[PDB]
């Protein structure tokens, strides 16, 4: 069981600021980490697959990156609508695990 | 890597590489840390010597990926091995390490 | 380039006609990726297995030196089960 | 139009058995590996099943094995799960999502479901 | 890696007076013992008190020391005319084997 | 007894010797080590000699010696420059400290 550790578990931001989220695996997961953003009362939106691969229809802002064990989803200028939860999941080994999930806030 | 009692030096080695999903264990070229390191003892507060000891470990590592095929559909083939660029002598990391003595089964598939 | 774990004079407690020997030197170590086969017996799946011996005295007589207090005098040295590595 | 909606969720008693159904549409269901992901009340995701197209090769996560059994009708375009010995820990939202790329079903988790609430 | 640094570089106390001339040392690594020596213009040093608080034969009741880890001092109740000199502290170390001195708290008795 | 003898002159060149004759009992029982003191400054340790085996303990060009027959040590300085050339004392070690000290020796450079 490769447990993914996400941080921060919560983060209060202000539109226009740069935010970077982290997701770290306890064993080399070599580019199989995806980021799913979940809005209040919804079904998760895949926004990046692979470590850097951007899923079609995702705004240029959401950038991904990461090798073996440390991964990071960076939003450049975050606007009013990215204020949702964020998870990362490895699909390298069984079982398929996700993470604690970061939560972006306004104010 | 200077003589015959050598200091921790990264060494070449064949690593069995298999993933829990498919019955086809293969073997790869890889670098593990290995050598002889400094350690010592204490002579005066007697109740027991409480001087820290060092074991050889990894320092700088990079990963590569060989894909193990034969696996069932559903199982991810792509397995990653860790090449040791740098080796060094420091302490044992409880969270990411299994410290002990010459262990369970040496490195190879069956 | 790193010394065998053998006996070595300790100047500080050692005094002519009364040399105090201490064990110190080098032992073999090994660290490699935890073999999957063992990775399953683990309650807490680490990921880098480590085999490590460390220089220790195997025989030590207890003597007393010039300043009242007594020290441990080492008579032999052998690479053995490491106990202070863990961190 | 690639609908994927679940149905089958109601207050069960500890020791009781449920059976969630996930009906698909809009895509070739028969070529993709299907999976069930639950979201616990503490808002974290956990995987719980993987049926492989015409798949009978089936993968489960250790803390579910022996109670949850996934099935699949490539004819009716549905996917179901017979939850059996469900404890209080199983109370969660149940989404039925699809997987990777028909070729390599270990990549991204795609068109999720909508969720079916199960409480105990 | 040992920097013995005495505090009072030139203690100006008159006859029959208070005397304090601390000497500090450079966490845990090996064993060690402090030493207080008295050297004077013309004559070779003279170990005053051994280890941290103990003292030598031939030396008065006056000279005393106190300390345990980093800051140990050599105190003198009645400073006299005969006790005219520089005082060097010292530390005998274990594995980073070396005998080091810190300089001197030269004493000058007031006219 | 501890008779350390010391002359001081020689240009900024290759080699000067030093000696510390001793007496009043048994040389083959206690250590022996020289200490360098450059003027208006504290002294610092240079090297030990197990007057028994004859082995050396220096610190970080001072090849030292001892003759159990002559009852004397011998600090041999080479490359005699400014950095060198001051007052050199010879001392004993009695419990990790030094109890007795020679009279002193001074050895300066020129232009
Ligand atoms: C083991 O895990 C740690 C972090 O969990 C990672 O830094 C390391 O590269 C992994 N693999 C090896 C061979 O150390
Ligand atoms: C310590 O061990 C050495 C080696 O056996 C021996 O020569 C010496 O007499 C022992 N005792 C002391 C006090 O050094």
């Amino acid at each position: 069981d490769i447990e993914l550790t996400q941080s921060p578990k919560s983060m209060s931001m202000s539109v226009g600021e740069r935010v970077t989220l982290s997701c770290k695996a306890s064993e080399t997961v070599d580019s199989f980490v995806s980021w799913y953003q979940q809005k209040p009362e919804q079904s998760p939106k895949l926004l990046i697959f692979g470590a850097s691969n951007r899923f079609s229809g995702v705004p240029d802002r959401f950038t991904g990156s990461g090798s073996a064990t440390d991964f990071t989803l960076t939003i450049s200028s975050v606007q009013a609508e990215d204020f949702a939860d964020y998870h990362c999941g490895q699909t390298y080994n069984h079982p398929y695990t996700f993470g604690g999930g970061t939560k972006l806030e306004i104010k | 890597k200077e003589p015959l009692r050598p200091r921790c030096r990264p060494i070449n080695a064949t690593l069995a590489v298999e993933k829990e999903g498919c019955p086809v264990c293969i073997t790869v070229n890889t670098t593990i840390c290995a050598g002889y390191c400094p350690t010592m003892t204490r002579v005066l507060q007697g109740v027991l010597p409480a001087l820290p000891q060092v074991v050889c470990n990894y320092r700088d590592v990079r990963f590569e990926s060989i894909r193990l095929p034969g696996c069932p559909r559903g199982v991810n083939p792509v397995v990653s091995y860790a090449v040791a660029l740098s080796c060094q002598c420091a302490l044992c990391r409880r969270s990411t390490t299994d410290c002990g003595g010459p262990k369970d089964h040496p490195l190879t598939c069956d | 380039d790193c010394p065998e774990c053998t006996l070595q004079e300790n100047p500080f407690f050692s005094q002519p006609g009364a040399p105090i020997l201490q064990c110190m030197g080098c032992c073999f170590s090994r660290a490699y990726p935890t073999p999957l086969r063992s990775k399953k017996t683990m309650l807490v799946q680490k990921n880098v297995t480590s085999e490590s011996t460390c220089c220790v005295a195997k025989s030590y007589n207890r003597v007393t030196v010039m300043g009242g207090f007594k020290v441990e005098n080492h008579t032999a040295c052998h690479c053995s089960t490491c106990y202070y590595h863990k961190s | 139009q690639v609908q994927l909606q679940e149905s089958g969720g109601h207050l069960v008693k500890p020791g009781g058995s449920l059976k969630l159904s996930c009906a698909a549409s809009g895509f070739a269901f028969s070529s993709f590996d299907m999976s069930w992901i639950r979201q616990t009340p503490e808002k974290r995701l956990e995987w719980v099943a993987s049926i492989t197209n015409v798949g009978t090769y089936t993968y489960y996560p250790g803390s579910v094995k022996g109670r949850f059994s996934i099935s699949r009708d490539n004819a009716r375009n549905t996917l179901n799960l017979q939850m059996s010995s469900l404890r209080s820990e199983d109370t969660a939202l149940y989404f039925c999502a699809r997987q990777g790329t028909a070729a390599q079903p270990y990549w991204y988790f795609d068109v999720w479901g909508a969720g079916t609430t199960v409480t105990v | 890696d040992i920097e013995l640094t005495q505090s009072p570089d030139s203690l100006a106390v008159s006859l029959g007076q208070r005397a304090t001339i601390s000497c500090r040392a450079s966490d845990s690594y090996g064993n060690s013992f402090m030493q207080w020596y008295q050297q004077k213009p013309g004559q070779p040093p003279k170990l005053l008190i051994y280890r941290a608080s103990n003292l030598e034969s031939g030396i008065p009741a006056r000279f005393s020391g106190t300390g345990s880890r980093t800051d140990f001092t050599l105190t003198i109740n009645p400073v006299e005319a005969d006790d005219v000199a520089t005082y060097y502290c010292q530390q005998s170390d274990e594995y980073p084997y070396m005998y080091t001195f810190g300089g001197g708290t030269k004493l000058e008795i007031k006219r | 007894q501890l008779q350390q003898s010391g002359a001081e002159l020689v240009k900024p060149g290759a080699s000067v010797k030093l000696s510390c004759k001793a007496s009043d009992y048994t040389f083959t029982s206690y250590w022996m080590h020289w200490v360098k003191q450059r003027p208006g400054q504290g002294l610092e340790w240079i090297g030990e000699i197990n007057p028994t085996n004859g082995r050396t303990y220096y610190n970080e060009k001072a090849t030292l010696t001892v003759a159990a027959s002559a009852s004397t040590a011998a600090m041999q300085a080479s490359s005699l420059t400014s950095e060198d050339s001051a007052v050199y004392y010879c001392a004993r070690r009695y419990g990790n400290s030094f109890d007795y000290w020679g009279q002193g020796t001074t050895v300066t450079v020129s232009s």
